[PDB]
DNA sequence: ATCAATATCCACCTGCAGATACTACCAAAAGTGTATTTGGAAACTGCTCCATCAAAAGGCATGTTCAGCTGGATTCCAGCTGAACATGCCTTTTGATGGAGCAGTTTCCAAATACACTTTTGGTAGTATCTGCAGGTGGATATTGAT
DNA sequence: ATCAATATCCACCTGCAGATACTACCAAAAGTGTATTTGGAAACTGCTCCATCAAAAGGCATGTTCAGCTGGAATCCAGCTGAACATGCCTTTTGATGGAGCAGTTTCCAAATACACTTTTGGTAGTATCTGCAGGTGGATATTGAT
């Protein structure tokens, strides 16, 4: 019965009208051609490097469920603290 | 008589010694201590709560949300230094676009 | 005589429009869909939090908005109004995301 | 009531919302934004405590004072919200030790 | 002579140590030196801090050797963090298994 | 006193002093009896990592004593050296010579 | 003047080794004002251990501490 | 007759010889001056560990030697050779000083 | 190309700042041996909330194309502004010498921790009952782009 | 300049999500008192290193000349924006469902603390030896800029 299907190309989920809707809150005006894959090279490494730590904090609360709080210390300890998640 | 009451305090000063202690900070906690940190700690949330206050009505709003929150803080010098690398989930930025962005 | 704003309206308006409000601006299931792919390749059988993962779109959004400020910056500074992959490159570089 | 008894998460909420009616009496808050205002003080909270911390050891102190949080917030927070600070926790310390 | 005395300790015998084991023939300024003893201190309350942080992330009163590696994860960068990981648990297995 | 806690671990690093220096601290109510060992190990070794490189840079340079611009270049040419002293500077390290291709004669 | 020390050879010498080639006019007083805010920031911090110490000295290790809470740590300096 | 250099020919040779060397670059006493000045409005009738000095004037070019070096970074970004105020001004604001 | 001018390189040198080396003395640090105290891993398990699917719309917003405007990239050019250059002098460096104050030591007490009843309270739980405002509405003003 | 095709405005509607208002019980927190310990302020001192000024040293303020970089102008065109047009298997939302895994609780023992006692040692402090390399030279060779 087990489900569990494979997970790939994801990072074109993030579609080209949603990074025109963060670069117009940024107030970004005309946008070049090549900026949605670059967009999404820089937000992989963001996110990588988040995760990354939050789930090391994850595994070192010997957990198998990554918590709001994992993240926010996550968040924190690489100077981009975040209120409203708790702790 | 609470130790917050003595001191003319809101925030309470009998779980901010517990914090200080709980938290290691050094081997002791002097009395006065706590009682200076929940002053400091109370006066900055009435500051905030002002400007935030003011944003909601502003607004033509009575509750404040998040929104009002990050008005308020990054629309005074001194709060959006302090908080300069905070995020206020769900606050949204200022309104600024850039003046070469506007025709003529 | 059918109707068309000119290059530039529609865009000035969109900023408005966003700078107004607060609402996330990718969609929640694309975005939990990336967040879980590139934490199962660190680790497999992980399970979220709901609002760890919200607290990710937060943090995500907001780290791409200012830097796109940057860029938008870093465009006007080369006298253009057109943000280019270079522009982020030298906006990462001064943060210290590169050197 | 109590389902084997949930562990008490506490917060300076009802704190805040005391101060939140002396300032803006016909106001409210909500809990998203009670939410970010419970984090701003636990953060401020850290960020005094462990300049305090600091302060101590620099100094071969084992103990913090007023003296030390009252640097402490020197140190941390920009030209009038420093010197507002300093006087209401002066004014708080004063106040508390003359009440015996 | 107990007066003028109030020891400062330092890291530079046992980081001098260390040179002879890796370059034998090599030699170390006083200013070069004192640089290599900041650099310790530094590190040491770095991975401390983040190791105290994680015991209380964790309600544990305790900083054992899991929170100095997973601090020690946190904060080095890949390959850095992987030898040094190999390195601490080889000088807790070295104690364990000593007479 | 046997053995010193140090060649235990077979270390050049002190562990005494790194355990007293972690109760004195105030990192914990407690700290366990390993953790003295793998941070005195770990700390060694970075030491080591960096006494290498700036040695070797010594050598480049046709010395035998290491100086802090040894230590600066050990580092700045390093990746994961440079990146975890990222906010850290050098005292008298001066920096990498590089100029800007655009800079360059004609 | 004091300020005016800082000569426009001094800051000339830092562009060169910062790998700067041409230096516009309007530099050198630009130059000045980013390092009047830089000592004045990391100064002030110095000053305020000084004080908790009660000294009359700023110490290395107060200017140390100081640079380190500005996210400019130093090393050489720890004694 | 006489011998001239072209324009560039001895800036680029100034940048080798000051990349190569780790001097401090502004004289001592103008920096304790202006120190001094700028103590003196916090504090009145101080004095200073010599220590303390060289510690602000290390940190202080390398601070000013960086900042160049984003400063001709953003010149460079705009097509230019000559780093200006608003060059300087550029990496500030993106490096979160001005921001 | 020619080739004079001057920058740069390397070898060899030497004097001395600072690095080593060795002996000595001494607090405090560090290990070893011994009762006693307790954090937190281990096993059991309640109960919250995560993954998953069903199944529609509550259909929204997206992907694809095709037009054509106008911002960007190129090219050229004038004049403006910074780079190079030369040396007395006026400021900085370097050495000399009281004496401020930091760092060392010792004294003692106001306030720290320990710790035991006794009192107070904030969190929670659980239903019970208001209200601010999102979201839909018209419908009366505002902006834009073609003339 | 007018104005028509659109987007925008603001105040007045509703239904409901989420907020405030009850009263309950209670474990933990916080106040009070007392018994005992001690951090560090305060007062005193000596010597270390700091400010000051002996003269001895050398970097830079100055003006003038012009090479070449920078901004202005003009041109061209492709890469971008706006909008129509077909339609997600696409996202959102709702709602139920089983059940993983987090978190409450109790037990209990390995490892921590505590402390007393022995011995080892790193830091400090003279006193002596000694060497790496900075900074001097000379002679060769490469670089640059006018031909
Ligand atoms: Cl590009
Ligand atoms: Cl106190
Ligand atoms: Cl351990
Ligand atoms: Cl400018
Ligand atoms: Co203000
Ligand atoms: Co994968
Ligand atoms: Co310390
Ligand atoms: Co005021
Ligand atoms: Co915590
Ligand atoms: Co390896
Ligand atoms: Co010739
Ligand atoms: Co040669
Ligand atoms: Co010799
Ligand atoms: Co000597
Ligand atoms: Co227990
Ligand atoms: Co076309
Ligand atoms: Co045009
Ligand atoms: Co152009
Ligand atoms: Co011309
Ligand atoms: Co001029
Ligand atoms: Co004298
Ligand atoms: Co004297
Ligand atoms: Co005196
Ligand atoms: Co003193
Ligand atoms: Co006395
Ligand atoms: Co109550
Ligand atoms: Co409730
Ligand atoms: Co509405
Ligand atoms: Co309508
Ligand atoms: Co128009
Ligand atoms: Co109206
Ligand atoms: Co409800
Ligand atoms: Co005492
Ligand atoms: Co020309
Ligand atoms: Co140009
Ligand atoms: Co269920
Ligand atoms: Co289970
Ligand atoms: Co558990
Ligand atoms: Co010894
Ligand atoms: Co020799
Ligand atoms: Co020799
Ligand atoms: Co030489
Ligand atoms: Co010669
Ligand atoms: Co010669």
């Amino acid at each position: 019965k087990r489900h569990r299907k494979v997970l790939r190309d994801n990072i074109q989920g993030i579609t080209k009208p949603a990074i025109r809707r963060l670069a117009r809150r940024g107030g970004v005006k005309r946008i070049s051609g090549l900026i949605y894959e670059e967009t999404r090279g820089v937000l992989k490494v963001f996110l990588e490097n988040v995760i990354r730590d939050a789930v090391t904090y994850t595994e070192h609360a010997k957990r198998k469920t990554v918590t709001a709080m994992d993240v926010v210390y996550a968040l924190k300890r690489q100077g981009r603290t975040l209120y409203g998640f708790g702790g | 008589k609470t130790r917050s009451s003595r001191a003319g305090l809101q925030f309470p000063v009998g779980r901010v010694h517990r914090l200080l202690r709980k938290g290691n900070y050094a081997e002791r906690v002097g009395a006065g201590a706590p009682v200076y940190l929940a002053a400091v700690l109370e006066y900055l949330t009435a500051e905030i709560l002002e400007l935030a206050g003011n944003a909601a009505r502003d607004n033509k709003k009575t509750r404040i949300i998040p929104r009002h929150l990050q008005l308020a803080v990054r629309n005074d010098e001194e709060l959006n230094k302090l908080l300069g690398r905070v995020t206020i989930a769900q606050g949204g930025v200022l309104p600024n676009i850039q003046s070469v962005l506007l025709p003529k | 005589k059918p109707h068309r704003y000119r290059p530039g309206t529609v865009a000035l308006r969109e900023i408005r429009r966003y700078q107004k409000s607060t609402e996330l601006l990718i969609r929640k299931l694309p975005f939990q869909r990336l967040v879980r792919e590139i934490a199962q390749d660190f680790k497999t059988d992980l399970r979220f939090q709901s609002s760890a993962v919200m607290a990710l779109q937060e943090a995500s959004e907001a780290y791409l908005v200012a830097l796109f400020e940057d860029t938008n910056l870093c465009a006007i500074h080369a006298k253009r109004v057109t943000i280019m992959p270079k522009d982020i490159q030298l906006a990462r570089r001064i943060r210290g995301e590169r050197a | 009531g109590k389902k084997r008894r949930k562990t008490r998460k506490e917060s300076y909420a009802i704190y805040v919302y005391k101060v939140l009616k002396q300032v803006h009496p016909d106001t409210g808050i909500s809990s998203k934004a009670m939410s970010i205002m419970n984090s701003f003080v636990n953060d401020v909270f850290e960020r005094i405590a462990g300049e305090a911390s600091r302060l101590a050891h620099y100094n071969k102190r084992s103990t913090i004072t007023s003296r030390e949080i009252q640097t402490a917030v020197r140190l941390l927070l920009p030209g009038e919200l420093a010197k507002h600070a300093v006087s209401e926790g002066t004014k708080a310390v004063t106040k508390y030790t003359s009440a015996k």
